[PDB]
């Protein structure tokens, strides 16, 4: 069954399958503009 | 409090869940109303995913909110 459904984060056509992979890469991004912060120095 | 969901696909569902509920169990509340697996739903808000291991009062939810609800087949 093809099918597609908008992203709430960017609001992009995508599948309903490939939507969970954009998924991934949508918030992904979102960690990048955020501050990075480390509980321990070496990891 | 009282909150709405809407799917990707436009369904609205109307959703009753406490502030100190966890995000796990409100996905157990869908289980009930849309049949669909937890495992198997994923919510978003302003963008960003809810982790299981936090509430909804920890994600600044008020009153009546409108939750984005996703369906993640199989990773493959
Ligand atoms: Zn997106």
């Amino acid at each position: 069954q093809v099918t597609k459904v908008d992203c709430p984060v960017c609001g992009v056509n995508i599948p309903e399958s490939h939507i969970n992979k954009h998924l991934d890469s949508c918030l992904s991004r979102e960690e990048k503009k955020e501050s990075l912060r480390s509980s321990v120095h070496k990891r | 409090m009282q909150i709405f969901v809407k799917t990707l696909t436009g369904k609205t569902i109307t959703l009753e869940v406490e502030p100190s509920d966890t995000i796990e169990n409100v996905k157990a509340k869908i289980q009930d109303k849309e049949g669909i697996p937890p495992d198997q739903q994923r919510l978003i808000f302003a963008g960003k995913q809810l982790e299981d291991g936090r509430t909804l009062s920890d994600y600044n939810i008020q009153k009546e909110s409108t939750l984005h609800l996703v369906l993640r087949l199989r990773g493959g």
